[PDB]
């Protein structure tokens, strides 16, 4: 049923936030399937993170 | 620079921003696993066969084998109760969430 | 600075003096484990929930969390014939001697 | 019936050689129950390692 750890080798095996945002579009295609999936949550506040962080306007 | 051993790791859902889905806990301890894994390994360590290998070979030449590392190898489960997908309220039991023993790998 | 990945390690058991009791095999292809293990972790990682946390922490704040570590998760058997100590040649099967998979714990 | 792990407890928690020869007195004082125990044959090996490193005579 999820399937966030194609998202989990997808982003994690590919200066600008272009990026960022298509692991973000990744994580949101499955935005209910993996309610009760620890990663799921975890890549999500992890995006969360990381787009706080090189400034992604 | 002491021993693999068990060390205090607080966990606080509402940091991570989960409160958004588990109703509680909200916090838990979790332990982490720390320390040096060089020969010879203690009793309460218990490691695997390749474990003890690796050791004694790291031991013997540090160049061509590489210490193991420091790991949980006994853990327990926590019951966290969240709302899932269908909107429905879900009491589940948690594998592997608090380390109860630490070990080398 | 590469991935959570099995690398090869060759265990000779004559460089460890081990040729006074065991009799075949004399060496085998064991393996071991290394690679950085950071946010987020791959599927054939296939890790603990306290792995995920404590990953998920270290990369929040790697002052207050420190990152799991690449270990074997799986791991096959292998069969050596010995003398014990009775004077007794055994084929025994000692488990969790060659790295099958790796991941971080 | 093997008891290593208490010389892997003892001399493992405790400039000259005269604990490294004792950790040997440890080891043989079990020089058959543990044939077969790899930690043993490990912690004989060790120790003749560590023999010849701190030159102990």
């Amino acid at each position: 049923p999820c399937k966030i750890l194609k998202c989990n080798s997808e982003f994690w095996s590919a200066e600008f936030c272009a990026a960022l945002r298509s692991y973000a579009l990744c994580t949101r295609r499955t935005a209910r399937t993996c309610r009760g999936d620890l990663a799921y949550h975890s890549a999500v506040h992890g995006i969360e993170d990381l787009m706080s962080q090189h400034n992604c306007s | 620079k002491a021993r693999c051993s068990r060390k205090a790791l607080h966990v606080n859902f509402k940091d991570m921003g989960w409160d958004d889905w588990i109703i509680a806990p909200l916090e838990y301890e979790a332990f982490h696993c720390e320390g040096l894994c060089e020969f010879p390994l203690r009793s309460h360590l218990e490691p695997t066969n390749h474990a003890v290998i690796q050791t004694l070979m790291n031991s013997m030449d540090p160049e061509s084998t590489p210490p193991t590392c420091c790991v949980p190898t006994r853990l327990s489960p926590i019951s966290i109760l969240f709302i899932d997908s269908a909107n429905n309220v879900v009491y589940k039991q948690y594998e592997d969430m608090v380390v109860e023993s630490c070990g080398c790998r």
